[PDB]
């Protein structure tokens, strides 16, 4: 008898988050098949770094962490590590020796809405970029230039977060895109998330 | 323009029962549907949204499930409290929000006889030429009562006006008014003016009468 | 407290190219960056914002990208209408508004390249007899259009006297510019020639014309 | 702690014109949408528009029977919503509740409502105002006495009883319309009979559209 | 949709001043702060002056602090500029646009001002003699301002073969161009090539015949 991993739960949600407000859940104490992902065709990214999806299923790890989030389908190899961008530097930032997978999928017919799914959001400006697995979900008025702004919205002064506004007729590189991010983290303590094949 | 429909357009069920409301889109929706709960005389209140999330604050006796066109509103126990109108609403074109038309939720309840008064006019409004008297129905299941005007001992026939309260949000009852409208001359002209209430709480017709 | 550009870029049509900006972490570095596109003789168009954000209609072969202190702009699939001047802006933490680089004059190398077509004029004896002198230049007909035009007196460089206009396209789409040297008769007459000397691409024309 | 409260509207003769207000408080009133939601007498609810917030454009969205003759506008300094009604059809007679979405964390659900307010009646009629008269429904183990709000227009009345003090068995009818064309209706309460030796009950009648406030004892 | 009309340009002294207007269009004028945005000619951008919606806040370079001073009317969705103790370095054209997420989204198609210091005067016209089979000849306008000219060759008889270059700005303050016939050597049909330039600014119309040498 073994117990397996809740990963429905993660990939067939109702609602997404947005990626500022980026969610983590952790996944410990089961048996993941993650060669049912790698082999299910319905995802349009799947890059793993510091692992190959050939050995996940004979591999363990003390910690499993899913991240979750929507982007744009042109925003996805910003997710990979190393790269800069408004998704890398502002909302989601992954660490240079990163040893996990990312994993995405178009999500048109799910997070899209006739006349724009505002409900999806991005941070659009920040003075400093994120470190590695940083959430900033602020709402204070950011600042440009040198005239304060008393928390009003003005000339020099605007909103932190933009809306993707999300329609079923963009062009596929704006199309809403569903993305799960496994982290593998790997300790001097019992492993206890494991492959098929340990 | 999706268009939104309930079913069923009312119903009545005991307290502690399961209920069901359906709720159907002329095209898909996907995952953008909220019920709602409207009490008499209140505001709309946001029972669920997304489908099947519980708005924070809500009893957990309420839950949602479907997708696509085709949703359901369910209420594991049902409370005397929750009489109610119940909408679903429809997110998916944001340019255009639509309602359901709504599904009417009341109690049934164990009969209750009324208690029957009979008020005489006002003094004061006779003095103005109009005279009323009014016949209080109070907290009476179920709805169905008849109420006869008979004043000396004449029925009466097109001179009562009815009303009829909610259903009350804690023991399920109703209340019914019934006011006969004559002029300070006909009331004048006759004495004994008598209220018949029957009622299946109620063994007998019972009459309660004034003179005057 | 300012920007920098490159002052000039080159590209044939589908190829990509990038357009650097330097700056501060007072500009760059803790402020959003922007990107203007302004072909000569209209007002610019919004190409990014907020560093590598596309406003509407903009196509997805613009890109934007940005380093701790530098910008930079990309342009994939480089076509006959990116022929323009493209400004970066940005905000610096010690002034209330925005501040521009120099510009970076993008050329879509369209037509193949052509030599240019040098015409000189001496001064006419009118303009003589009236005490003046004014040596008349033209180019026309080359492209890329981008000149320098150098005169000479018995071969030494002239020092004063030079104004010339900057490259102006014509209804062929080559370029056309035009140069003058301002001297007074009794140095038009103290030489034995004078020669203007028109690069075009490394290469340069020269034509002379000598007292009479 | 966020509210709405809706203000303005009342009665108007077809083809008017009128503009209905609601305040924000409680909340980041610029970073909401803001809605408006009519329901007629017995009708149910429906969608009547809806502003975004600045962030997003600002953009304004009305429903087809509406369309061209509503206005909806935001003054974000004042944290007020308005609604500039014109061409006003007896349809049109409802209850407006301003209403705001689920979008004030990290979680966004846009067009959820969850906050709304009281809602402000508005009657499209060419009958006039005429204000209530008031009289005693005067008592005989329970004992039964109330008041009647006789001849009124338009809707809607407020009655209490000891200001709030007795609200236990207080019944108060919908509006009937008489033949007149008028409203009455009518607030019951039973009480213990040994109560109305030691205890003085009293009705707070008030009809705003007709600025009228009587507060009648009933007697036994 | 979105429009941008900008108006209140022309030509003053140093020292002068000028108030340059901007009609919006097509949008909530009260909601957007509106900024001006000059171009120097042949030079590159720089912001002048912001405006808050409602004009509680103003924004100014140093570059033109005290002098010059921005305003907006919501009432007649225009926004105003009130430019004075004018430089010769405010010479530019003046953008009007409007601030959206902190960039210039929409602009104006612009007016220009000119401050020059120099004076409405006539040109002098010499021509420019002639000498493979095809020969040039022309007129050259010297020392005029301010723009523009118009010329034409026999009264608009000859219109096959002229090019007229773009002025010089010389340090002079005053402009200067040539404009220049191509006809092949078979010059003595159109015997007399007359250059006729006319500055209106000036109304100084002034003829001059190229006879080739
Ligand atoms: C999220 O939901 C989808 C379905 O909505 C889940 O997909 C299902 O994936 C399994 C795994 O491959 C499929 O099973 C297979 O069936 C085929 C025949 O159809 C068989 O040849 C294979 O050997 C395998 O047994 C299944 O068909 C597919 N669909 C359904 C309805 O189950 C997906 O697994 C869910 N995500 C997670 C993380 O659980």
């Amino acid at each position: 008898i073994t117990n397996l991993c809740p990963f429905g739960e993660v990939f067939n949600a109702t609602r997404f988050a947005s990626v500022y407000a980026w969610n983590r859940k952790r996944i410990s104490n089961c048996v993941a098949d993650y060669s049912v992902l790698y082999n299910s065709a319905s995802f349009s990214t799947f890059k793993c770094y510091g692992v190959s999806p050939t050995k996940l299923n004979d591999l363990c790890f003390t910690n499993v962490y899913a991240d979750s989030f929507v982007i744009r389908g042109d925003e996805v190899r910003q997710i990979a590590p190393g790269q800069t961008g408004k998704i890398a530097d502002y909302n989601y930032k992954l660490p240079d020796d990163f040893t996990g997978c990312v994993i995405a999928w178009n999500s048109n017919n799910l997070d899209s809405k006739v006349g724009g799914n505002y409900n999806y959001l991005y941070r659009l400006f920040r003075k400093s970029n994120l470190k590695p697995f940083e959430r900033d979900i602020s709402t204070e008025i950011y600042q440009a230039g040198s005239t304060p702004c008393n928390g009003v919205e003005g000339f020099n002064c605007y909103f932190p977060l933009q809306s993707y506004g999300f329609q079923p007729t963009n062009g596929v590189g704006y199309q809403p895109y569903r993305v799960v991010v496994l982290s593998f983290e790997l300790l001097h303590a019992p492993a206890t998330v494991c492959g098929p094949g340990s | 323009d999706i268009q939104m429909t309930q079913s069923p357009s009312s119903l009545s069920a005991s307290v502690g029962d399961r209920v069901t409301v359906t709720c159907r889109a002329s095209q898909s929706i996907r995952s953008y549907l909220n019920w709602y709960q409207q009490k008499p005389g209140k505001a709309p209140k946001l029972l669920i949204y997304a489908a099947s999330s519980l708005q924070s604050g809500v009893p957990s006796r309420f839950s949602g499930s479907g997708s696509g066109t085709d949703f359901t509103l369910t209420i594991s126990s049902l409370q005397p409290e929750d009489f109610a109108t119940y909408y679903c609403q429809q997110s998916y074109t944001t340019p255009a929000i639509t309602f359901g038309q709504g599904t009417r939720v009341q109690i049934k309840r164990t009969v209750a006889a009324p208690s029957v008064f009979i008020f005489p006019p006002s003094d004061e409004q006779l003095k103005s030429g109009t005279a009323s008297v009014v016949c209080l129905l109070n907290n009476f299941y179920p709805r169905e009562a008849k109420v006869q005007w008979k004043v000396d001992n004449a029925l009466q026939s097109g001179n009562s006006q009815e009303s009829v309260t909610e259903q009350d949000s804690k023991d399920s009852t109703y209340s019914l008014s019934s006011t006969l409208t004559l002029s300070k001359a006909d009331y004048e002209k006759h004495k004994v003016y008598a209220c018949e209430v029957t009622h299946q709480g109620l063994s007998s017709p019972v009459t309660k009468s004034f003179n005057r | 407290s300012v920007l920098t550009q490159p002052p000039s870029a080159s590209g044939t049509p589908g190829q990509s190219v990038s357009i650097s900006c330097s700056g501060t972490y007072s500009n760059i570095g803790s402020n959003p960056v922007n990107w203007y596109q302004q072909v000569p003789g209209t007002a610019p168009k919004l190409l990014i914002y907020a560093n590598d954000q596309r406003p509407s209609g903009v196509p997805d072969r613009f890109s934007g990208s940005k380093s701790a202190t530098s910008a930079f702009l990309a342009i994939g699939g480089l076509q006959s209408e990116d022929d323009a001047d493209y400004y970066c802006s940005t905000w610096d933490d010690s002034l209330p508004g925005p501040l521009f680089g120099g510009g970076t004059k993008l050329t879509v190398l369209g037509q193949p390249k052509a030599n240019p077509t040098v015409t000189l004029f001496p001064p006419s004896s009118e303009e003589l007899q009236a005490n003046k002198a004014t040596l008349v230049c033209l180019i026309s007909d080359f492209y890329p259009g981008a000149v320098t035009v150098a005169w000479k007196a018995d071969g030494s460089p002239v020092k004063a006297g030079v104004e010339t206009t900057k490259p102006s396209k014509q209804s062929n789409n080559k370029y056309a510019a035009s140069s003058y040297l301002s001297l007074t008769p009794e140095q038009w007459k103290s030489h034995r020639s004078y020669s203007c000397q028109v690069t075009h691409e490394g290469s340069t024309v020269e034509k002379t014309v000598a007292p009479t | 702690v966020v509210q709405l409260v809706e203000s303005g509207g009342g009665l108007v003769k077809p083809g008017g014109s009128l503009r209905l207000s609601c305040a924000a408080s409680g909340f980041t009133f610029s970073y909401a949408w803001m809605s408006w939601v009519r329901q007629a007498p017995g009708k149910g609810l429906e969608w009547v528009g809806r502003i975004k917030r600045k962030s997003d454009g600002g953009t304004t969205d009305y429903a087809a029977p509406v369309k061209g003759r509503f206005t909806i506008s935001r003054d974000d300094s004042k944290n007020t919503l308005y609604l500039q009604m014109s061409s006003l059809k007896t349809e049109d007679t409802a209850v407006y509740y301003c209403t705001t979405d689920l979008c004030r964390s990290t979680s966004c659900e846009h067009d959820a409502f969850d906050i709304w307010g009281q809602g402000t009646m508005v009657t499209v009629s060419s009958a006039s105002t005429k204000g209530p008269s008031v009289f005693p429904l005067a008592p005989s183990g329970t004992a039964a006495l109330g008041c009647l709000v006789k001849d009124y227009f338009p809707e809607p009345v407020t009655v209490s009883w000891n200001s709030g003090a007795l609200t236990s068995g207080v019944h108060t009818f919908p509006a009937v319309l008489q033949s007149s064309g008028l409203y009455s209706l009518s607030s019951v309460v039973t009480v213990p009979s040994s109560s109305l030796g030691t205890q003085t009950y009293i009705c707070n009648v008030n009809h705003k559209p007709s600025n009228t406030k009587v507060d009648k004892k009933v007697e036994p």
